[PDB]
């Protein structure tokens, strides 16, 4: 009865297929973002200056 | 020639006059007359700024009109300058 079991189970009566999913391959990476330099004006303003 | 540098040697000469002192456009010294280096050094900085600061103050009020002669009066002292757009003298004349 073992054997007629293993004798139901044919190649034509069980195919057995492989599938997998598409993975994209994991990746560590670094982005310092530092903003534009930020810098010291000094401007004086007289009345002569501008008319100058 | 003598006319400059004489009338420039006479006020020296000149009774009652601690020294003469020529300072640049650029705040430096061209001739310096006291009898103490300190003094001189200290004029050579201090004074041309006040008189820097003295010509915006004419110039504001009317900025045709500039700076043609400046006379401070301190309790010992006088200090006298005559500015040019080249050099600027200076005088300490003490008060008869």
């Amino acid at each position: 009865e073992e054997a007629i079991k293993q004798t139901l189970r044919n190649k034509f009566n069980y195919n057995t297929r492989e599938c997998q999913t598409i993975n994209p391959s994991i990746r560590e990476r670094g982005v310092s973002t530092e903003p534009p330099p930020s810098d010291t004006i000094c401007g004086n303003i007289t009345q002569w200056e501008i008319f100058d | 020639m003598s006319e400059v540098e004489d009338t420039l040697n006479r006020i020296k000469t000149h009774k009652t006059v601690l020294g003469y002192l020529i300072v640049n456009s650029e705040g430096g010294v061209v001739r310096g007359a006291f009898k103490d280096e300190e003094e001189s050094k200290n004029i050579a900085n201090s004074i041309p700024l006040l008189t820097k600061k003295a010509r915006s103050v004419v110039r504001d009020l009317d900025p045709t009109n500039d700076l043609v002669f400046l006379r401070i009066q301190t309790k010992l002292n006088e200090i006298m300058v005559a500015p040019d757009d080249e050099f600027s003298l200076i005088v300490i004349q003490t008060k008869g």
